[PDB]
């Protein structure tokens, strides 16, 4: 077996339309990797600081230095793990961020193919390493699928029957699965994103007191891609099987935003559960990978709660073992919602928590005083030091 | 008119209430039915005192009172009990399940659907009264209710009324005696609106309180009765200046302008002197010098924390009965001259002093003595700071697995308000090892201009 | 008003079902006609919490009785309190499940599942406030387990934001009495574990030694087995009914005694229990009652805690007594015996107090505890289901249902997850690397 180590990334946001218009004011600073925010009630008290492994300034889209270019972040996070998948081993990405945040446009990105997301990049580079490596020996075969987690319940997106509660079983050898989920080929990222279009429109959505349209459920976007070798024999082999998968977490929300009982509290108090879940697997992975790989010692197996939602029990395969694991979360850039990314900043700190110390804004005079005042001391010393003064 | 509105929230509220309630009762004469007959046996008076009873037009009397809890157990008990027919008809009980020990329940769930009932009855009693004078809150923290739906009323309060004072008496958890699994985050997510919002916070433990109910009140088997009793007769010495002629009158606004040095430390802890049984009310003078020195004894303290490990930010005595100003100032003179009560060097003062002439009542069944003096002490001291810091390290202890959280996310929390709150939390701590600190030495560094 | 519907199914549901309601309805006061010939009003004042009220003064239990034979009853209904039951609750068939888990969850009892469902559902859109639901069954039957585990799955489908108990007595070492108890245990356990809130951990080896050694009873017979269960059911809920200085709701012990959604198996026990004659002779004060509590062959479930650790426990006291001491206690009992309780939890005793006792006593209690102990219970059940499953003894039963091999598989393996959880934190550190 083997660890599994998480990247942890985090992304602005240019303002919107509406923010343009509007004379609200931007309230996170970035630099390194270690971001910044200013409470803008409390402009006295302090700016809550927190440190990632990867911090991303995409606010300033014609900006030339310490711009957080698409291919940056492409090459940052998705051509590595594309790499490590060739190889033979499950990974994912996991998407966080509320409405308004912008997750969609790093998952996904403009349909102009001027600015890509992570998706379309990834299955680009997978469809031209397939059609550049497909010799007379080697054969590659690809598949799709694309479920929903409601109510710890599964449904399937591209099949178009009656929104059934699907079961979940577990194959001794293969794992946890999912009966009746429709599997279908592609040849094309083109057929990839119609798929993912066509999911799109079958998404649980319902309005909230924030917006009129939030997404109520989680939804994973599986490839499944295969690799047979034909040696110097009479015997193909299909040598490694691999798994991509392309989860959208649904934000944490609050009952006194969304006052609405019924349906609504039920599906809140849902994905709080399973994000408060995940976040404890994440982290619990992410603590030992860090230990065996310096360390070197087994901790038997430790334990690791997978079964306590059904969204990690069916990705168990995807965050343990040899494998690797990336979470990028969209912090909106206003102030209106301040205290919504805080939280986002709350939730994308949970796992491999580094330390990040206080960042602290002097002020030039006194800082410019203090220097000179040093200078002047050194000065002073190595004149009276020899007589002179 | 100097009315105050008292509001009891949860189990121990509401049993503090029936304590409280019984005094004041027996204080005013008034009958568990309502009726005064003092009045009609000498023909007139003030003894309606318009504090804690409003007077309808048949003689009758009804309490400025709102009682609120989610079980109906503890109201029904009062509902059919002695009082039944003092208090009006209203009591405000959700006819649904508890918070069950559940923050997040008693804010945002259940919280809900019974605060605006609360607030409706709340703003019924003050437009009846005149120069309304604040708020005496009763609740305790490690409950559901007691500190979900006490958050959300005092927010609800300081949003609406704002300028009113806001007085909280409330049960912090002991150190090691403890009743339920889940104290710590309760105890800890109350920390927001109990810091934020109320004015000045009064705490109490029942690990004290049992320990001064057996080596004072000689008593081996203390229930919850005794308790009461004794926060009772803390909240009466604090309530008697408007109620009752003195020498020196102390107002409500008065406490919170000498106790309250900045708006982020309002933290005192409260003691009661001559706590004593009868049969040990003789052999004993009982002079002002001995319940002065009682009050700063460490022993007789009603929270588990050594005042000698601080420093006094500030006190305030408030004299009942047979005080005379000279006795007073003698015994403040005497203690200032000890070395083991260490007061800040920024507060020369340090002391307010209260005396009133209507000695304390005698509860029939009751364990205090009769006694012809008394004194209530409250002191504002840095030594509260350790009692938060253990509960700050138990806290720790569950937070690290994240223990008993998917039930407090499932009600309409987020992870994050839990560190939120422990980082606020960290910031009062700090703001108490700041202020108890000297003045540096020479605070201007050092001085001397030519002459 | 909090409210709980009860179900019982199976033999051992009904007979354990029958005598709860007999204790039950004396602590209340009631005729076995119906009638109330009480003495004191606070008898009255919370009886709608088990009964619903009839048109001639007289109160009706909201029991439901299911059964895929009519022998259990006939039995129930030929008896002392058989005529308070309503007759419309008798859901029953015929051609039995056989002690087969199959027949119980996938050929007789889907058919008789539906009938179960609509009279529980009458029942309970009558209720004011529903709070939670109690089954009583048997893990190593036939009809009580698979039908017992096909309800709890459809109520909590249904009702998903109301409390499940259940009272389940699961199979014993030395007292077996059928031959494929492990397959049934392990299937049974594969669905309780993930769709109710507590679980009662009960066997009759442990109840037995109870019965021999503290009651001294020459030839104990059933129902002295499910007097005792009884007692622990009113005690578990003697706070809904009942004022007290401290209350206690089942949502309360729910909260304070699960640390994680998966660990909700739970140690019962009562005190104070005595062989009559040496009543006499021993004083029945609170420190007594504590002692009796946490004595090992004082459990109700044949793990002995001194083999790991409490995660929790809760006391639910009955009768006047002083808080100090029930506190002190507790207390006490947290520091002496510091290595049988987990360390990363500062406090883990609830309390609660209720003012007026079982008739009859001067004081009672009822203690549920939670410890990593109750991991034996289920190894030994894996352990007897692997020795019968590389050789597949019975399978063919149970497969000629509709089942296959890969369920008995995937509910092993949950058994063998949930024992490894509870592992986790039965050893006294974790220091080393
Ligand atoms: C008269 C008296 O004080 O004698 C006791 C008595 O001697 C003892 C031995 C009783 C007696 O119990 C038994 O002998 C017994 C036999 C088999 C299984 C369980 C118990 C008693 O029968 C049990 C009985 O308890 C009650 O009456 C409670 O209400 C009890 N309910 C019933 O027993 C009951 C059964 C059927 C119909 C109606 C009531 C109860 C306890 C807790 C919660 C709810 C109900 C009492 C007081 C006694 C006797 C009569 C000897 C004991 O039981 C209980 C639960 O109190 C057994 O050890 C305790 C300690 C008691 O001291
Ligand atoms: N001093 C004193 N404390 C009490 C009394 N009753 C309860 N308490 C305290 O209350 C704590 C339990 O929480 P409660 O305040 O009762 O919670 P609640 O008000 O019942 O609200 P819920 O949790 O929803 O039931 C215990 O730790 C006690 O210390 C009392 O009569 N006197
Ligand atoms: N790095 C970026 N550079 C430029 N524009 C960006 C960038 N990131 C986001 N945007 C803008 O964000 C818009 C999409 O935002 P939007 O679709 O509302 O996010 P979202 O809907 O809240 N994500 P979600 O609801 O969680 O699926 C795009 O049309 C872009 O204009
Ligand atoms: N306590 C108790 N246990 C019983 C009783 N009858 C059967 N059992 C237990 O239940 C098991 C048999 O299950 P059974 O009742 O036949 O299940 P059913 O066929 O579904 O009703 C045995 O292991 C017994 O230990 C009873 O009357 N009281
Ligand atoms: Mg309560």
């Amino acid at each position: 077996m083997a660890g599994a180590s998480v990247k942890v990334a985090v992304r602005v946001r240019p303002f919107n339309s509406r923010e343009m218009s509007r004379d609200s004011k931007c309230i996170i600073q970035m630099s390194g990797s270690t971001t910044t925010i200013v409470n803008p009630k409390q402009p006295k008290e302090t700016p809550k600081s927190f440190s990632f492994d990867y911090s991303y300034w995409s606010h300033t889209s014609p900006e030339d230095i310490n711009y957080a270019s698409q291919k940056q972040v492409y090459r940052d996070i998705g051509e590595e793990m594309l790499q490590h998948a060739f190889e033979g081993y499950n990974v994912c990405i996991f998407a966080y961020g509320q409405t308004g945040a912008g997750k969609s446009y790093t998952m996904m990105g403009k349909q102009e193919k001027d600015q890509q997301g992570i998706i379309p990049q990834l299955c680009e580079d997978l469809f031209s390493r397939i059609n550049d490596t497909t010799n007379d020996n080697m054969s590659y075969s690809v598949e799709v699928s694309y479920m929903e987690i409601y109510c710890e319940r599964v449904r399937d997106l591209l099949n178009p029957k009656n929104k059934g509660n699907l079961r979940v079983r577990e194959h001794p050898l293969l794992g946890p699965y999912v009966e009746d989920l429709s599997k279908l080929a592609v040849t094309s990222y083109n057929d990839i994103q119609d798929l993912m279009d066509s999911g799109n429109k079958a998404r649980t959505v319902a309005a909230t007191n924030m917006n009129e349209t939030s997404s109520r459920s989680h939804a994973v976007f599986n490839i499944i891609f295969t690799q047979k070798r034909h040696d110097a024999e009479t015997n193909i082999t299909t040598e490694k099987v691999s798994k991509i998968s392309l989860v959208d977490l649904a934000g944490s929300e609050r009952a006194d935003s969304t006052g609405a009982k019924g349906t609504r509290l039920k599906e809140g108090a849902n994905i709080n559960k399973s994000l408060t879940t995940l976040g404890k697997v994440i982290s619990a992975l992410a603590e030992m990978d860090s230990g065996p790989n310096k360390n070197k010692k087994k901790k038997k197996t430790d334990f690791i709660p997978y079964r306590d939602s059904v969204l990690t029990w069916l990705l168990r395969e995807n965050l343990g073992g040899n494998s690797r694991t990336a979470m990028v979360a969209a912090l909106s850039p206003a102030d209106i919602n301040y205290d919504e990314t805080l939280s986002t900043l709350r939730y994308a700190d949970r796992a491999k928590q580094i330390r990040c110390n206080a960042v602290i804004n002097e002020d030039p005079n006194n800082k410019l005083i203090r220097e000179l005042k040093d200078e002047v001391t050194r000065l002073r010393d190595l004149l009276y030091a020899q007589g002179l003064g | 008119m100097r009315e105050c509105i008292s509001i009891h929230v949860g189990q121990a509220g509401v049993q503090i209430g029936n304590a409280c309630w019984e005094l004041y009762c027996l204080e005013h004469g008034i009958q568990p039915d309502g009726q005064m007959p003092s009045d009609k046996t000498i023909g007139g008076g003030d003894d309606s005192f318009n504090t804690f009873f409003s007077e309808t037009g048949a003689g009758k009397h009804v309490p400025r009172a709102v009682f609120v809890d989610l079980e109906p157990t503890v109201i029904d008990e009062v509902r059919t009990g002695t009082y039944r027919q003092l208090f009006h008809p209203e009591q405000l009980i959700t006819g649904k399940e508890d918070a069950a020990n559940n923050y997040a329940r008693g804010h945002y769930t259940i919280g809900k659907e019974i605060i605006d009932l609360v607030l409706d009855r709340i703003r019924k009693l003050a437009d009846q009264c005149t120069g309304l004078q604040g708020f005496l809150v009763f609740h305790s923290f490690g409950g559901g209710t007691g500190s979900g739906f006490t958050s959300l009323l005092m927010e609800r309060l300081s949003v609406d009324y704002g300028k009113k004072s806001k007085l909280e008496f409330s049960i912090y958890p002991a150190p090691q005696v403890s009743t339920a699994v889940v104290e710590p985050y309760n105890s800890i997510l109350t920390t927001h609106t109990t810091l934020e919002h109320s004015d000045c916070a009064f705490m109490v433990d029942n690990e004290a309180i049992y320990d001064i109910c057996r080596r004072n009140l000689d008593i081996e088997r203390p229930t919850y009765t005794n308790l009461n009793r004794l926060i009772s007769q803390i909240v009466s010495s604090i309530t008697a200046s408007l109620r009752f002629d003195g020498a020196l009158n102390v107002d409500l606004t008065e406490f919170q302008t000498n106790l309250v040095p900045y708006p982020r430390i309002h933290f005192p802890l409260a003691t009661y002197a001559p706590v004593i049984s009868a049969e040990k009310a003789y052999h004993e003078q009982l002079s002002v010098a001995e319940i002065t020195n009682a009050c700063f004894e460490p022993a007789n303290q009603m929270v588990k924390c050594d005042p000698r490990h601080g420093k006094y930010m500030a006190c305030c005595l408030l004299y009942r009965g047979d005080v005379v100003p000279k006795d007073v100032n003698a015994a403040i003179a005497t203690i200032k001259t000890k070395r083991s009560i260490q007061f800040v060097d920024w507060c020369p003062t340090g002391f307010k002093v209260g005396i009133n002439y209507q000695p304390p009542t005698v509860v029939p069944g009751g364990d205090l003595a009769k006694v012809q003096r008394a004194v209530c002490m409250l002191s504002n001291t840095t030594a509260i700071a350790e009692a938060w810091a253990r509960l700050d390290h138990k806290f720790d202890l569950m937070y690290a697995k994240r223990a008993f959280v998917h039930w407090y996310v499932g009600e309409g929390m987020e992870e994050g308000e839990f560190s939120e709150a422990r980082e606020d939390m960290a910031a009062l701590e700090k703001d108490y090892e700041e202020v108890g600190v000297d003045s540096v030495e020479g605070e201007g560094e050092e001085e001397g201009e030519e002459y | 008003m909090r409210e709980i519907v009860h179900i019982q199914a199976g033999q051992c549901g009904n007979q354990i079902g029958a005598k709860f309601w007999e204790v039950i309805s004396d602590e209340h006061g009631i005729d076995p006609t119906g009638s109330y010939h009480g003495d004191s009003d606070l008898q009255l004042e919370r009886i709608n919490v088990y009964y619903n009220e009839a048109t001639g003064n007289k109160y009706v239990p909201r029991a439901i009785l299911v059964d895929l034979e009519p022998g259990t009853m006939d039995s129930v209904r030929s008896g002392p309190f058989g005529q308070i039951f309503r007759p419309d609750n008798f859901v029953f068939g015929q051609s039995g499940a056989g002690n087969n888990w199959a027949k119980g969850h996938y050929t007789e009892g889907a058919e008789l599942v539906d009938s179960v469902l609509d009279v529980v559902r009458k029942e309970s859109e009558s209720c004011d406030c529903l709070q939670g639901f109690q089954l009583t069954h048997s893990l190593g039957g036939g009809t009580g387990s698979g039908m017992g585990t096909l309800l709890i799955s459809k109520i909590r489908e249904e009702y998903p934001d109301r409390i499940m108990n259940t009272f389940s007595v699961m199979p014993s070492p030395k007292v077996s009495d059928t031959v494929v108890e492990p397959y049934n245990a392990t299937l049974s356990v594969h669905q309780l574990v993930e769709n109710t809130d507590e679980t009662y951990c009960i066997d009759n080896e442990a109840l037995y030694d109870i019965c021999f050694r503290t009651l001294k009873l020459t030839t104990p017979t059933y129902g002295d087995l499910n007097h005792l269960v009884s007692a622990t059911m009113s005690g578990v809920t003697t706070c809904l009914r009942f004022p007290g200085q401290l209350n206690a709701d089942l949502r309360k012990l729910a909260v304070n005694m699960v640390p994680f959604p998966r660990l909700h198996f739970f140690m019962p026990g009562f005190a104070p229990l005595t062989s009559r004659g040496s009543q006499q002779y021993r004083a029945l004060t609170v420190p007594e009652l504590t002692q009796q509590m946490f004595d090992s062959k004082n459990m109700m479930a044949a793990c002995d805690p001194r083999h790991g650790r409490y995660l929790t426990v809760a006391a639910i006291f009955r009768g006047r007594m002083s808080m100090k001491e029930v506190d002190e206690q507790m207390l006490n009992v947290q520091n002496k015996n510091s290595s049988y309780f987990v360390e990363w939890i500062p406090n883990n005793v609830k309390t609660a107090v209720c003012d007026i006792p079982p008739r009859g006593l001067k004081m009672s209690a009822t203690f549920i505890g939670n410890s990593t102990a109750i991991q034996e219970l289920f190894k030994r059940i894996s352990e007897q289901f692997t020795a019968m499953f590389r050789r597949k003894a019975f399978l063919h039963w149970y497969t000629g249902e509709g089942m296959d091999e890969m369920e008995f598989t995937e509910a092993e393996s949950n058994m063998n997850d949930l024992v490894s959880e509870y592992q986790q934190y039965q050893d006294a550190t974790a220091d080393e690397q």
